[PDB]
């Protein structure tokens, strides 16, 4: 009867702990994600705006060319 | 505080601009010198929203104007509140934009958007927490359309997580007979899907129509439109300006009218419009204001939101009055016109209230709909666009700036597609 | 010893906080300056108002609690307010840009800037526990912080403090008062994501309680004050059993055990009685079968549900005045006999009865009735799962077409979320229908 008494009590420390343990890494794994996924967005958004610039660049060199001529 | 960064460019963009700061300037007991003279609380509660505070206590508007030509801004300056702005937020150059939109945007408008970030950047700098950005400009000429989309973007970049807004004035040639006015519309369309976040359409057709039809006025000055224009300004600015609980600011203002990022440009009204001839034989009631700030002879853009739907709703009453008989009209009217609002998005019109009516007025009402009717404004700049493109009349303008044909050819898909999607959610169903 | 600490979450959680805790400070005595002058035992003691009070070595009573908001507007009203001696400077806490209505920046983008100094200031409250007994958190469903902020930091709090029991006071949303269209996708989302995290949680449908002040007190256009006076009443009534003592109480944890059967279905219907105005009131004394009666109409519950269409698990009646048993078990046989109250066949059907003695107060200025005894029932009824059911139609009118999605999705948020989250309301309202069956 002492062999499972001490059983029962190890068993609720270990489910509380693993409750914790599942808790953090869960949370350590949405911030993650969701660090990565709004970074990701940001720098789609201005990769187009680069590329703006880019043309921009280009539409101000085409101008020349015919101007030159 | 919650800044926010006030650009307007070209003519149009400075002339409502001007008419604006001094509407909220009074509204806020703000006089020209930048002194404040009111007589409520209210008014200076959230007055960093708009206002900077200096020594002496002055008041000068976060606000900066740009022009590729110094004309409008000399009379700005000149203007009644002229002295309010802060001198060193004037920039403009000496060349104009010629109502081409390729030189405000590629050409002249590039050699001087750099000495407009400047400025920018010193305003933001000197910001609590900046919310965003709002911009005031047509679509029609050079400057303001042209440089000011370019503008856009180049806030966007350094600032990618703030809000962009704008007032964007559509052309009509009710009003002006500049033949690249649609021209220059499509393309700036082209910016205004991607590059902002809300977008309130001021339509010269409408403040035309709403003067000769509603105001009877045979002749309307562009003093006129901008009464209109600074009256709906006024309107759709109050719940950022005063203590508020609903849309107190640009984020949970789009984040309550914008369902997708493309679907971002709203259908301004206001009411009571009345001429000043009209004898106002009793006083309006709730009923009266709104029903007529649901009609489409108060919208600020020619449309009529009973050919479409709406997918979003923001209406402000301003002034003393029921909030019980506000809260019973406004489900009346949603009740009554269920057929028109996407069954799709529930509780889908949101209802301010202020207690500062609007000057000279008792009572007001500021409606800004996300409507789907939206698609016949666009149709319209579309029909006039093609009728000019499908000829190429008048391209030497652009492409001796640099551009071609191709990039003309996708600001016309763009803004059809816009049109497409627009109908899309229009006809979707629930079941 | 039984400490139990306050945790109020943006604006709602904010202000119903406000409410509660100036309805506390006249039940208990305790001046705007925190001055108790009927408390002999000077920076110190175990009495039972010190669950929700620590007290300073100069006499000051201070409100175990944190208020937090991302925006500063409205605890900048605490810190200016009548009660502003009452908390410490670092018990209120504020970022300068909210959440804008989204759950993703109260979870994410905004959130994660200050959760880390929201958990250093409740680890100092918990340093000056001698036996914490949990958290009592308050918060609204459908803004940005109520919703996003309120589930990271339950998911931190689990961390922190493993099975510690936490509470919750939750602002169900109702169009009337409501401020964003997206309210019942943050619903879903922080109902989803704090689901395992809570103990047991307390619903409040605003519409609820605006109904209640239109009907009850003549109150044309209820505004926040007029309804978190109300909830406060009911918060008062659900705590009291922890902040007074008396032969008759009986522990607010007590009740927990009867109220919930399994880990999810741990959500209390809550009805208080008496809801009436100072000029009813006036020589019309309501009698405990009067008020006893009135739990069982619908119309005074604290979330819009038809408990005569579900099963009853648990029934609980909490009184406080002048109220003895005698009258109770009274009152409680007529009901008895002219409701059918439906139990599952798996469930012991006795009312299980607290009294406490200490007479219900009210604010001045305020609209309810000064009364001699009032009650709050806590029922365990299947018919709860309604409200669920009303707020998974609106997100999934929405979700159908991904209105709005594209705001979650550009903070961080991946669609994945939604149907995990919509998915774990389904099997919810299932769970809700599955425990109402009768046993094979
Ligand atoms: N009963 C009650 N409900 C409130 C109160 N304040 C806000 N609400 C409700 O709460 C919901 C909006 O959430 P808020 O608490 O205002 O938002 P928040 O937690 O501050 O989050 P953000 O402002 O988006 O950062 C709406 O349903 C409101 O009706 C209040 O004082 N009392
Ligand atoms: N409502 C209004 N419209 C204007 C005003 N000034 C110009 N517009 C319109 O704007 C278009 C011309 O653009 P404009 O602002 O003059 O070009 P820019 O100065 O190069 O940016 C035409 O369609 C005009 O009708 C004004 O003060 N009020
Ligand atoms: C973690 C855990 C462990 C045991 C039970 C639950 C639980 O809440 N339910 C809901 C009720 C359902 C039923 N009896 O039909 C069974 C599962 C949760
Ligand atoms: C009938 C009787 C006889 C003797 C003692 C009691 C009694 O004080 N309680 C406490 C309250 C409990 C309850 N159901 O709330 C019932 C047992 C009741
Ligand atoms: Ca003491
Ligand atoms: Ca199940
Ligand atoms: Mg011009
Ligand atoms: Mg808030």
């Amino acid at each position: 009867k002492r062999e499972h008494e001490r059983e029962v009590i190890q068993k609720a420390i270990e489910e509380n702990n693993n409750f914790i343990k599942m808790a953090k890494e869960k949370l350590a794994q949405k911030m993650e994600s969701n660090k990565e996924n709004r970074e990701a967005h940001l720098a789609a958004m201005l990769e187009r705006l680069q590329e703006k610039d880019k043309h921009a660049e280009e539409v101000r060199k085409n101008k020349e060319l015919k101007e030159e001529a | 505080m919650r800044e926010i960064v006030h650009i307007q460019a070209g003519q149009c963009g400075n002339q409502i601009g001007a008419k604006f700061w001094e509407v909220i300037s009074d509204e806020h007991g703000i006089d020209p010198t930048g002194s404040y003279h009111g007589d409520s609380d209210l008014q200076l509660e959230r007055i960093n929203v708009y206002y900077n505070e200096a020594t002496g206590n002055k008041y000068v508007p976060r606000a900066i104007l740009v022009d590729l030509e110094p004309g409008t801004m000399d009379s700005v300056r000149s203007g009644p509140f002229g002295q309010i702005f802060r001198p060193d937020n004037f920039v403009f150059g000496q060349s104009g934009a010629g109502n081409n939109w390729a030189k405000g945007h590629y050409t002249e408008g590039a050699e001087l958007v750099d000495s407009v970030l400047d400025v920018v950047r010193k305003e933001s700098e000197s910001c609590d927490c900046l919310q965003g950005f709002q911009l005031t400009h047509s679509l029609g000429g050079g400057t303001g359309s042209g440089m000011g989309t370019l503008l856009i973007s180049k806030i966007r970049e350094e600032y990618p997580d703030r809000i962009m807004n704008t007032f964007s004035v559509m052309p009509s040639p009710k009003v002006s007979d500049t033949v690249v006015e649609p021209y220059n519309a499509t393309l700036s369309v082209h910016q205004l899907v991607e590059n902002t976040d809300e977008t309130y359409c001021i339509d010269n057709e409408a403040l035309y129509d709403i003067c000769f039809r509603t105001l009877k006025l045979t002749t309307p000055t562009y003093g006129d439109l901008n009464h209109l224009v600074s009256a709906t300004m006024s309107g759709v600015t109050t719940c950022l300006r005063f203590p508020g609980q609903l849309n107190a600011d640009l984020r949970k203002l789009a984040v309550n009218m914008v369902p997708f990022p493309r679907l971002h440009f709203f259908m301004p009204g206001f009411a009571p419009l009345t001429s000043r001839g009209s004898q106002q034989y009793r006083a309006l009631t709730v009923p009266e204001l709104t029903q007529q700030m649901f009609d489409s002879k108060n919208m600020m853009a020619a449309c009529d939101p009973r050919h479409g739907r709406y997918l979003t709703v923001a209406a402000i009453f301003r002034g003393r009055m029921s909030m019980k008989e506000v809260d019973e009209q406004m489900l009346n009217v949603q009740n009554k016109n269920s057929s028109y609002f996407v069954e799709w998005i529930p509780n889908n019109v949101k209802t301010a209230v202020c207690d500062i009516p609007p000057r000279g007025l008792k009572m007001s009402a500021t409606f800004i709909g996300n409507s789907t009717a939206i698609q016949e404004l666009f149709k319209r700049i579309s029909e006039q666009f093609t009728a000019m493109f499908r000829r190429k009349a008048f391209l030497h303008w652009y492409t001796g700036e640099g551009m071609d044909e191709m990039e003309f050819t996708e600001a016309e898909s763009n803004m059809n597609d816009l049109v497409s999607e627009y109908q899309q959610y229009q006809d979707a169903t629930a079941d | 010893m039984r400490e139990c600490i306050s945790i109020h979450v943006g604006q709602a959680g904010v202000q119903i906080g406000n409410a509660c805790w100036e309805l506390y400070c006249l039940e208990h005595g305790i001046q705007p300056d925190g001055q108790m002058p009927s408390d002999k035992t000077i920076g110190g003691g175990d009495d039972s108002f010190n669950t929700f009070f620590s007290e300073t070595g100069a006499g000051k009573h201070v409100p175990r609690a944190v208020f937090v908001d991302l925006e500063p507007t409205v605890i900048d009203e605490v810190r200016t307010g009548t009660y502003r001696q009452l908390f410490h400077p670092e018990q209120l806490i504020t970022g300068k840009e909210d959440a804008a209505n989204n759950y993703a920046r109260g979870h994410y983008t905004i959130g994660k800037e200050i959760i880390d100094l929201v958990l250093d200031r409740i680890r100092k409250l918990a340093d000056q526990c001698t036996g914490l007994q949990g958290f009592l958190v308050f918060h609204s469903f459908g803004g940005g912080t109520g919703s996003g902020f309120t589930s990271l930091l339950m998911e931190r709090l689990s961390v922190d403090y493993g099975k510690k029991s936490k509470l919750e006071f939750s602002i169900y949303p109702a169009p009337q008062v409501s401020t964003a269209v997206v309210e019942p996708y943050n619903s879903i989302l922080t109902t989803h994501t704090t689901l395992e995290h809570s103990d047991c949680a307390f619903m409040v449908d605003n519409e609820a309680i605006y109904d209640i002040c239109r009907r009850n007190l003549d109150i044309e256009r209820p505004t926040y004050t007029n309804l978190n006076r109300l909830i406060s009443q009911i918060v008062s009534s659900i705590t009291a059993s922890l902040r007074f003592d008396g032969a008759l109480n009986v522990d607010l944890t007590e009740f927990q055990t009867n109220l919930v059967p399994y880990p999810r279905i741990h959500f209390p219907l809550a009805t208080y009685a008496p809801v009436i105005s100072a000029e009813k009131a006036y020589h019309e004394q309501l009698s405990v079968a009067e008020i006893t009666n009135a739990c069982f109409e619908p119309a005074n519950q604290m979330v819009k549900c038809d408990p005569r269409h579900g099963k009853y698990m648990a029934c609980c009646l909490l009184y406080r005045g002048d109220v003895v048993p005698k009258d109770v078990n009274a009152a409680i046989a007529t009901i008895k006999t002219k409701r059918s109250i439906q139990f599952v066949d798996w469930c012991p059907t006795g009312f299980k009865v607290g009294i406490n003695y200490q007479p219900p107060t009210v604010v001045p200025g305020g609209d309810l009735a000064k009364v001699q005894r009032a009650v709050c029932m806590l029922s365990n009824t299947t018919a709860i799962a309604e409200a669920w059911a009303r707020l998974d139609h609106k997100f999934d009118l929405m979700y159908a077409k991904r209105a709005f999605v594209h705001w979650y999705v550009g903070e961080g948020m991946e669609e994945g979320e939604f149907s995990e989250a919509r998915e774990d309301m389904a099997a919810l309202e299932k769970d809700y229908e599955e425990v109402g069956v009768d046993s094979v």
